[PDB]
């Protein structure tokens, strides 16, 4: 049984890192758009100069 | 190019101090040394983005001149990543246990080596050095203060 | 000869405390120093209980509540807790490292 | 069953919770070297394979943080490896200790 | 026992299926820094000149 709770507490904690990649998927590929644009602006700008 | 000439002057009389590698010459592996002692606080990715991505054998096979190296130093004072030392001071209290202004060497030694880009044992020991107290705690403030005025 | 030696030896009987009781333990004034760049905004920045200032760094780090148990003068931890946390940590100040 | 695939397939140390499990392998490992010692060299325990080494860099990261004395003990039948292990630990502390 | 196992059941088909599609979250993440990647090396070539 306790390994049950063992193997429930690595699968409800995988949850915490699901939870959060949910999160991520508004934050990090939010960020990552802004990223993105600096790196064609910087290329651009770098092309320019 | 935007540098005026003044500092120019002293920065080529500087980079024709090494002499040793045959002549107005520089190795690539030699090149990080020039470029940390004229000013700036490059780092080792900075400098390997700098050079172009050199592969592994090239830094012992190759030379480059000045006119390659003023670019260099150029982008590395306008472009660059560092930060003032006010984040410096702050980043080093988190391993401060008592947090009485105080810190372990062999805790700054050991975050030298692993953490970050990584440090040779020849380089740590002469950074903690001079800094030795009764208790062994090198107060991180003093630290940064010593390496900011270097 | 192998199943003779485990048995004295409590190799069973050792590895079943580590992992249903909680190995790891670290005072609230420690747990505070050492994981606080984790969580800085979090506390109130001023004076605060090291017992309740605990309660507040957990809970911004969204840990299970079968992960740490609260006492009186220490937190406790499961057998892998602090080994993600000193990681995150690291992570955390690698760009003030370098 | 796990002891005997790690024992076959060249690996007499396994991690237990808190404390390491030897096995004497009865001929000489090339697991014993100034590379791997150096590759040790700074290593949390969950950031190399189970070895004597390891659980020696982290007793004495333990002993400079919490500044607390440390104890390496051994414990086995006779000739289990307690002297190797110990051969080993001392090799390890004074090559990177120094 | 056999809750746990049951509820488990649903949790391990929730979680890999919620992986599975998570994947192409973090695909679409890699995407975005690979395209954003281009710019870099174009940004990067472009100093080099
Ligand atoms: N980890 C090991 N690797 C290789 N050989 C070992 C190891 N441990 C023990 N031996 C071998 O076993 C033999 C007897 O060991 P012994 O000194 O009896 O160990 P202990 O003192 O722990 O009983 C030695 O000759 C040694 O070569």
């Amino acid at each position: 049984l306790d390994d049950l709770l063992v193997d429930l507490d690595h699968q409800r904690q995988s949850a915490c890192n699901l939870e959060k990649k949910q999160k991520k998927f508004d934050q990090l590929l939010a960020e990552e758009k802004t990223i993105s644009a600096k790196y064609a602006e910087e290329r651009d700008r770098a092309e320019a100069e | 190019c935007d540098f005026s000439e003044e500092q120019t002057a002293e920065f080529k009389e500087a980079f024709q101090l090494f002499d040793r590698t045959g002549d107005g010459k520089i190795l690539y592996s030699q090149c990080g040394d020039v470029m940390r002692a004229l000013g700036q606080n490059p780092t080792n990715a900075e400098v390997m983005k700098v050079l172009g991505n050199p592969k592994s054998d090239e830094m012992n096979l190759k030379t480059l001149k000045f006119e390659q190296f003023l670019p260099m130093m150029q982008t590395i004072a306008k472009n660059k990543d560092q930060g003032c030392f006010e984040d410096y001071v702050e980043g080093l209290r988190v391993f401060d246990k008592e947090g009485n202004g105080t810190v372990m060497g062999a805790e700054i030694r050991h975050v030298l080596v692993t953490l970050g880009e990584k440090m040779t044992e020849e380089e740590v020991e002469q950074l903690v050095a001079g800094h030795e107290d009764s208790n062994g705690c090198i107060n991180y403030e003093e630290l940064v203060r010593m390496v900011l005025s270097g | 000869l192998v199943l003779d030696q485990l048995r004295c030896n409590g190799v069973l009987e050792g590895i079943r405390i580590c992992r249903q009781g909680f190995p790891n333990r670290v005072v609230f004034q420690e747990f505070r120093q050492r994981y606080e760049i984790l969580t800085p905004n979090s506390i109130p920045k001023g004076f605060m209980d090291g017992k309740q200032a605990c309660v507040l760094m957990i809970k911004a780090l969204e840990l299970d509540s079968n992960l740490y148990r609260i006492g009186q003068s220490k937190v406790f931890f499961r057998a892998g807790v602090l080994a993600h946390l000193e990681e995150e940590r690291d992570l955390k100040i690698t760009d003030v490292i370098i | 069953h796990n002891l005997k695939e790690r024992y076959y397939s060249g690996l007499i140390y396994t991690y237990s919770g808190l404390f390491c499990v030897v096995i004497n392998p009865y001929k000489n490992l090339p697991i014993y070297s100034e590379e791997i010692v150096e590759m040790y060299k700074g290593k949390k325990r969950h950031e190399m394979p189970p070895h004597i080494y390891a659980i020696t860099d982290t007793a004495y990261r333990s002993m400079m943080q919490d500044r607390e004395d440390q104890s390496i003990l051994c414990t086995g039948e006779s000739g289990a490896g307690k002297t190797e292990n110990t051969k080993k630990v001392i090799q390890y502390l004074a090559y990177v200790a120094s």
